């Protein structure tokens, strides 16, 4: 699934981040990040892909030996301290349909504009289905990529749940 | 809305990033990101205390207040 | 759902395997049932014994919390492999070495505690002395029975 | 722990055993040995509700200190002198236990020094 | 409170502090490889610099697609729900 | 590596919709349309009255007339008595201790 | 309030205040505030309620159960006599449970009251607790959930037989 | 708000937070020095510790070797 | 602190039981050393204080 | 005894009042957190009076105010122990909780 | 670098998997066929998930198949453990009953049971 | 500026 | 993550002061609140009839307390900043200052005030050799000196491989890694799971 170039670049990013977790201090990190870059540049032009694969394989074993047992993780990345912290506050938009009319009356302007989005979704749906139908090979899609809208006044197929997803800090 | 400081004032000269650059130059290498770290070694961040300096925070006036207290306590009791 | 889309008995022939693989939305070269026996797996696929914590967290799963896609075959023990439970992720230290170091540490501490119990520390003092026959009455001694005298001397 | 090295690494036969001390008679080597005087009566310690482990030969100073504290409330810095008097008595009580350990130690070495010669004869 | 112009200014600020880029040729639409002449190893370092700048991770699958400053600004705005 | 032209266009069209949606999450000025030192001493005076005085009245009444009228419901540790004390109930004088030697 | 003989207390001995400081005791002034602001208004409310109770005074009594023949005097399978004997035994069983509770409450109150001197000063309560528990155990312990006067009697006769045999061998 | 964020620069401080911080740091050191001046025995020792090797055989009741 | 407080409540029993004294002594000693050793390399500020 | 026992219980009762008000809808949601923080601070004050009484004379008592259940020869009462450990710990816990809130 | 030893609860990292780098062309073909199945199911799900008029649950046959298989078929389960505990408890209670009969078990204050 | 908070209906 | 802190000694003066006071109280600095309990506890343990191994483990842990207390101060407060570029450092809320301030006053004086008001219930041991009286203060001081050496070595331009003792400490002795996988696995497969006698 990953190409050789993709695997090399992912190792390079991964090794730098673990190197950064060992060094801590910026001047120390900058110094050793340059040595590491030099090692990658030492074989950038290796044309023999059999040798190149072995270099990649050996670099991965070297990384496994020298990885930080407790590397730095950005707080909201998977495994971070703030990961998924705000999922409890994310409420799907369809819940507003079940509001009592008295609750809806407190935001007359918000719910007026909400009807314009629901109307837009209703009048776009048939085109989106028919566009996907006529752009999909006989044996169904071969990838998960979706197409853009082709005409003016058309919306890209399957847009609602991307466009109206909850905000990252919804409360 | 927010005015960033001019980017040309970030220089590695006079900072431990300069020392790193000399060591790298010895091996023919060079650091292309040094100015991106320079703000951490400049301005109000330039001179932090040492650990013993941190533990002694407030010792100067704490001592001065102490010397007065034990001079006052002598005079109160001596009389 | 109909009856031909439900799990069935263990697949006998290659034709049944092809049908089973198709029912489970699997590629026939990937489909493999549990070995026939009395457990009762039937033709349910045997899938890799891996935790859901091992799946890519950045991919756009239909069920992000479970890291599952709609329609894909669920591991037999998925409820055990949810992210709240059993983790099979690779570890920076080999499993067997981790066990040796953990066990060795606890085994060493237990030995030393027993040694420390056999050679206790103490100060060079004699027993603490108490008056009135070692506080015979205060400790609930029988008032009517006479205690043996406990005499302490100066030094 | 200096004595602990001697007992565990050297000869344990001439070291005191803290769980069985004393093993020589109290008057042995002491011609006429005085008894220990207790100032506080059993009733006084009972009414003062002293903790049993506190009902030792220093309890009269503790009672004096405890009364001072109750009387000096809310001045919780008072009774320093009463506290020291009780503390100093407990130090004298502890020094006597140190002497008992040393007396036991020297009597055991004296025992060996005897047993060597009688062994030699 | 990030703004679209605020994100753009900080993205360009970081690149103007990168010694492999001429600060006068740089623009929001410059292609890192076809305009500024950098390689794919350089682009990885740029993404890491942006991750440090804004304090969040850009996964390798998305990161490899960000080949100009505007695409980085757009990616960050989409993740932070910045619309103005 | 990089967005294909079809990928760029789809991303652009979704970001335009997404930004329009986020703008529409802003409340208008009238929303929500809702239906129909001396201060400090008074706040703390009313709080103390309703949260300290009233409960202590109830608890004291409950303890005095319902709990302490039953045996062994409230049991004090008896007061410590020291040499030289005077007992209120009987007027007894507790004798002092013997003479302390010296130290 | 309650029978002082059933729930005895010793005579309280409080020591008179003997200050040795010039500072005022904050407890003394808080006691005056508590008496004025808390106890006094509370007492007035009770005295009002006590006046109303006096206007309407009525009585309730403690039920007295006549003794009836016990299970030893019941002919085998004579349910009418066994019923009265069995209901009586159950009433006494509930009374003995409360007698042990009274003695346990004496022991617990003594331990708290005597403070650090409780091991010596609570001997009599402890000894009385030990005896009543022994007697209660002999009567009722090991009878099972379906206990009855019949099973209680069978247990007693077993104990009496072991006591007679032990004396016989003595 | 009252404090405005800064880019790549030392943050803005108020006089109150600095003064209070200095006051309580100085209070800590006054308290330590004051207590040590009056209660140095709590740190270094309350009473002398005797040397048992200096106690005479007469005061420990050790009879001579010929008894 | 509830665990410690429970044992403090029951000191009138534990003070007469040398066996329980030894067990709680060794259990506390391995706890204090082992968890202080763990804190020496933690990077999360909250886990260090934990 | 009456001041000591009465104030030992108001401290605990005082802490349950914000819970009562919330569970019966009779409070101001605008600043419930301030209301809870104020209740803790007053509970600390009232708890310092029994503690002062104990520090003075070592006054200890047990309050067995409600007979809940009796199982044959086991009587279970709601019983509170105002002793050395309760008198010293409660003000400390309340003072610290006051800062945390 | 000592080799990685995989375990049941500690699996081999992908970057250390020798099969990860030795991609053939029939392995590429298998990967392309797996993605086709995933994409086909993704489309089927999305055409229902995005339908404006759908209100309910998108029934998943995979989930129904899993629960159906898991609920079918109605040493820790046989007589082994029952026998083991029987001899543990019977032995304990025989010893206790013997002591009580000989008057050697302390039940001084035991009157609740 | 104030943003609408999407919540489940609290009325019932 | 403390590795992304640094240079906060002046940017957060009040949090700094409270952090230093709390660290000194925790490490048993004389006459701060922590000293009035820990100092007596170490002397009580030193002079008791006690397990010798347990006593030694307790003193080493006291030394280790100085080390991780130093580690927080060194990486959180000292050095150059390592946090992101947009500086939103602000500790000037009255609720924050006042809450910490009261606990700061408690952390200085509470031990002294409590120590002098509680009635004595034991015979405190006050006679001991100098090396048992000052053991806590010494090993605490040694832990601080060693902690400085270790922390300052993180600045040298040397990259080190991890030792096995370092991995043991970082991964908490592998107790969670081994026990939180194995024990759940055994129990969870216990039920969802041959003897001929039963087959009859
Ligand atoms: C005369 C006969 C009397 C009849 C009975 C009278 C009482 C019934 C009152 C009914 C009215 C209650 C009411 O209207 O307030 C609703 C009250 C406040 O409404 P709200 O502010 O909108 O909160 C919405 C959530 O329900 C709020 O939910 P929440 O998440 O905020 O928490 C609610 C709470 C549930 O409420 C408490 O249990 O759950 C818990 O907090 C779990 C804590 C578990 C307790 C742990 C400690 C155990 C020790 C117990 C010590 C006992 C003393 C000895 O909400 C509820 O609690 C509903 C459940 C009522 C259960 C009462 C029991
Ligand atoms: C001094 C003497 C010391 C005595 C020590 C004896 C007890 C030591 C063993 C205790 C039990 C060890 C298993 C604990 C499992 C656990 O803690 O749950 C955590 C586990 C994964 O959690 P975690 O590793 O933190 O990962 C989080 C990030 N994903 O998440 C889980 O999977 C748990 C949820 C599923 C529950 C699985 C069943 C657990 C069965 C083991 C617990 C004990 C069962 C009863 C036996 C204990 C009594 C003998
Ligand atoms: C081991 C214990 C575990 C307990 C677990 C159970 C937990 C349940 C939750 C606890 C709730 C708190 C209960 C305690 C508060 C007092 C309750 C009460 O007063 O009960 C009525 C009381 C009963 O008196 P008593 O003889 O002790 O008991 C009868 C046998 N059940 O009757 C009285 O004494 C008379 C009361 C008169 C009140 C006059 C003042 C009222 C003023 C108005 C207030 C509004
Ligand atoms: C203050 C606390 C004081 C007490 C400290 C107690 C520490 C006790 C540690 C005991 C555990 C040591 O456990 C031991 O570790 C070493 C380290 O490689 C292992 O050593 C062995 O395994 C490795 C890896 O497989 C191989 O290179 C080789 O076979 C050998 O070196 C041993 O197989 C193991 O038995
Ligand atoms: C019974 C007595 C109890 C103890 C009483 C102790 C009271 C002592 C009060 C001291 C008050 C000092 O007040 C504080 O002093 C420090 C001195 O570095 C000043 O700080 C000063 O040095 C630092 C740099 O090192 C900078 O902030 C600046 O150069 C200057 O302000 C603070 O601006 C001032 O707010």
């Amino acid at each position: 699934y990953l190409t050789h170039q993709q695997k090399v670049l992912r190792l390079y990013k991964r090794a730098l981040r673990h190197l950064e977790s060992w060094c801590i201090h910026r001047d120390k990190y900058r110094y050793f990040a340059c040595l590491l870059r030099a090692r990658f540049d030492e074989h950038k032009n290796e044309k023999d892909m059999v040798k190149a694969t072995q270099l990649l394989r050996e670099a991965e074993e070297e990384f496994w030996h020298g990885q930080h047992p407790q590397p730095y993780i950005f707080p909201e990345s998977p495994g971070g301290t703030s990961y998924e912290r705000y999922e409890c506050y994310k409420v799907p938009e369809w819940c507003l349909d079940d509001w009592h009319p008295s609750e809806k009356a407190m935001y007359p302007d918000y719910f007026a504009k909400r009807e314009q989005w629901k109307k837009l979704r209703r009048e776009s749906w048939e085109r989106e289905v028919k566009q996907l139908q006529e752009e999909t090979p006989v044996g169904g899609p071969r990838t998960e990529a979706l197409p853009p809208a082709r005409k003016q006044g058309d919306l890209p197929p399957l847009w609602w749940h991307i466009v109206t997803r909850p905000r990252e800090r919804p409360m | 809305k927010m005015e960033l400081p001019d980017y040309k004032q970030w220089k590695i000269e006079g900072t431990p990033l300069e020392t790193v650059q000399e060591k790298l130059a010895a091996r023919g290498l060079r650091d292309p990101w040094g100015r991106n770290e320079a703000w951490r070694y400049m301005g109000g961040f330039a001179n932090n205390v040492s650990f013993v300096g941190a533990l002694l925070k407030g010792f100067k006036w704490g001592f001065a207040a102490f010397v007065v207290a034990i001079g006052a306590e002598y005079y109160l009791e001596s009389q | 759902i109909t009856k031909d889309m439900l799990p069935g008995p263990y697949p006998k022939t290659p034709e049944e395997r092809a049908a089973a693989a198709k029912k489970y939305n699997m590629r026939v070269e990937d489909y493999e049932p549990y070995p026939d026996d009395g457990t009762g797996y039937g033709d349910y696929p045997k899938l890799p014994d891996r935790s859901q914590q091992e799946r890519d967290p950045w991919y756009d799963w239909d069920h992000p919390d479970l890291r599952l896609n709609w329609g894909e075959p669920m591991h037999w023990d998925l409820d055990m492999y949810i992210r709240n439970r059993v983790d099979t992720s690779p570890t920076p230290v080999n499993w067997n070495l981790m066990c040796k170091h953990l066990f060795g540490f606890v085994a060493f501490m237990l030995f030393m505690f027993w040694v420390g119990e056999t050679y206790p520390a103490y100060q060079p003092v004699g027993p603490k002395q108490y008056p009135y026959n070692n506080l015979y009455l205060e400790r609930g001694g029988d008032p009517n029975k006479e205690p043996e005298p406990v005499v302490h001397y100066e030094i | 722990g200096a004595h602990l090295a001697r007992r565990y690494l050297g000869d344990a036969s001439v070291e005191p055993d803290p769980l069985r001390m004393p093993t020589f008679p109290p008057d042995y080597g002491f011609p006429e040995r005085k008894e220990r005087e207790m100032v506080a009566t059993q009733q006084e310690m009972n009414d003062a509700q002293l903790v049993l482990q506190q009902r030792d030969y220093c309890a009269h100073y503790l009672i004096r200190f405890l009364k001072c504290k109750r009387d000096s409330f809310p001045n919780f810095l008072a009774c320093k002198h009463e506290r020291h008097d009780w503390d100093y008595c407990e130090h004298l009580d502890y020094v006597k236990r140190m002497k008992e350990f040393e007396r036991e130690r020297r009597l055991l070495q004296r025992k060996k020094r005897r047993e060597q010669r009688e062994a030699d004869m | 409170p990030l703004t679209l112009e605020g994100i753009k200014d900080r993205v360009l600020y970081v690149l103007k502090l990168y010694d492999k880029i001429d600060p006068e040729k740089l623009s929001v639409n410059s292609h890192f490889m076809k305009d500024l002449g950098l390689d794919s190893l350089d682009q990885v370092e740029i993404i890491m610099a942006m991750e440090d700048e804004f304090g969040f991770e850009i996964p390798d699958i998305d990161a490899e697609k960000l080949m100009c400053p505007q695409e980085i600004v757009d990616y960050i705005a989409d993740k932070k729900d910045v619309y103005e | 590596s990089g967005y294909t032209p079809e990928e760029k266009l789809r991303l652009q069209q979704l970001r335009e919709l997404r930004r329009r949606w986020l703008k529409d999450q802003e409340l208008s000025p009238r929303e929500p349309v809702l239906p129909p030192v001396i201060y400090k001493t008074y706040r703390h005076s009313i709080f103390a009255f309703t949260h300290v005085l009233i409960p202590v009245w109830i608890i004291h009444y409950y303890l005095k007339y319902h709990v302490t009228t039953k045996p062994y419901t409230i049991v004090e540790k008896k007061p410590r008595i020291f040499p030289g004390d005077t007992i209120l109930e009987t007027g007894e004088v507790i004798p002092p201790m013997k003479e302390f030697p010296d130290q | 309030s309650w029978d002082k003989d059933v729930y005895p207390e010793p005579p309280r001995r409080t020591p008179a205040p003997s200050p040795q400081t010039s500072l005022p005791n904050p407890i003394t002034y808080l006691t005056k505030a508590f008496d004025l602001l808390v106890d006094r208004p509370v007492t007035l409310v009770r005295e009002f309620i006590e006046r109303q109770h006096a206007k309407n005074k009525y009585y309730y009594y403690h039920r007295e159960f006549r003794r009836v023949p016990d299970i030893t005097e019941c002919q085998e399978k004579d349910v009418l006599c066994m019923f009265e004997a069995e209901m009586q035994w159950r009433r006494d069983y509930k009374v003995d449970q409360e007698i042990v509770n009274i003695i346990q409450e004496r022991l617990k109150a003594c331990q708290q009251r005597e403070g650090e001197s409780h091991r010596q000063n609570c001997a009599k309560e402890l000894e009385q607790f030990t005896q009543v528990v022994k007697a209660y155990q002999d009567r009722y312990h090991d009878l099972g959930a379906h206990y009855s006067a019949r099973k209680c009697l069978a247990k007693q006769k077993q104990r009496m037989l072991a006591e007679r045999k032990a004396a016989k061998e003595a | 708000a009252h404090i405005e964020p800064r880019y790549r620069q030392f943050p803005q401080l108020t006089r109150s937070q600095v003064i209070q911080a200095e006051f309580f740091s100085a209070t800590m050191w006054f308290w330590i020095l004051w207590r040590f001046w009056h209660d140095s025995d709590a740190v270094l020792g309350h009473f002398p510790y005797p040397d048992p090797s200096q106690w005479t055989d007469e005061e420990l009741g050790i009879p001579p070797d010929d008894e | 602190v509830a665990g410690i407080f429970l044992l403090i409540r029951f000191y009138p029993l534990t003070e007469n039981n040398k066996y329980i004294q030894s067990i709680t002594l060794c259990l506390g000693a391995i706890t204090t050393l082992f968890t202080a050793m763990c804190a020496l390399t933690q990077n999360d500020i909250k886990k260090i204080i934990a | 005894m009456n001041m000591f026992s009465s104030l030992s219980l108001v401290t605990l009762l005082l802490l349950t009042m914000p819970i009562m008000m919330m569970s019966f809808n009779t409070y101001k949601p605008s600043n419930y957190p301030l209301y809870v923080k104020t209740a803790i601070s007053y509970a600390f004050i009232t708890s310092m009076i029994p503690t002062m009484m104990f520090i003075h004379s070592g006054q200890e008592l047990i309050i067995s105010n409600w007979h809940w259940l009796t199982i044959q020869t086991l009587k279970l009462s709601l019983s509170f122990k105002m002793d050395y450990f309760s008198m010293m710990f409660i003000p400390v816990a309340l003072f610290v909780t006051w800062s945390i809130m | 670098f000592p080799k990685y030893e995989a375990s049941r609860l500690s699996s081999l990292p992908t970057t250390l998997d020798p099969a990860e780098y030795d991609i053939s062309s029939e392995t590429r073909k298998a990967q392309a066929e797996r993605l086709a199945i995933r994409s086909r199911l993704k489309r089927e799900y999305q055409l229902q998930y995005y339908d404006p008029s759908r209100r309910g649950v998108i029934e998943d046959p995979a989930l129904v198949r899993w629960t159906y298989a898991r609920s079918a078929n109605i040493a820790l389960f046989g007589i082994g453990p029952l026998v083991f505990w029987y001899y543990v408890f019977k032995t304990d209670r025989d010893r206790k009953e013997k002591l009580i009969q000989e008057g050697k078990l302390d039940r001084t204050f035991n009157i609740s049971y | 500026k104030r943003l609408f908070i999407i919540k489940p209906s609290g009325f019932y | 993550d403390i590795r992304k802190m640094g240079g906060l000694f002046k940017a957060m003066p009040f949090t700094t002061t409270a952090l230093i006071v709390g660290s000194l109280a925790l490490t048993g600095m004389p006459f701060l609140t922590g000293f009035y309990s820990k100092d007596l506890i170490i002397e009580a343990a030193n002079t008791s009839y006690t397990n010798a191994w347990a006593l030694l483990m307790t003193l080493i842990a006291t030394s280790f307390t100085a080390i991780y207390s130093t580690r927080i101060i060194f990486f959180a407060l000292l050095g150059q900043p390592r946090f992101p570029t947009l500086v939103n450092i602000n500790e000037n809320n009255p609720l924050l200052i006042n809450s910490i301030k009261r606990l700061l006053i408690g952390s200085l004086f509470a031990g002294y005030i409590i120590s002098n008001n509680i009635p004595p219930t034991t015979i405190p041991q006050m006679t001991m050799p100098y090396y048992l009286k000052t053991t806590a203060l010494i090993v605490t001081i040694l832990g601080f000196i060693l902690a400085l050496e270790i922390s300052n070595m993180t600045k040298n331009l040397k990259y080190h491989y991890p030792s096995n003792a370092f991995k043991f400490s970082t991964l908490l002795g592998y107790f969670p890694t081994i026990m939180h996988r194995l024990a759940p696995y055994m129990n969870l497969s216990m039920s969802q799971k041959s003897s001929l006698l039963d087959l009859i």
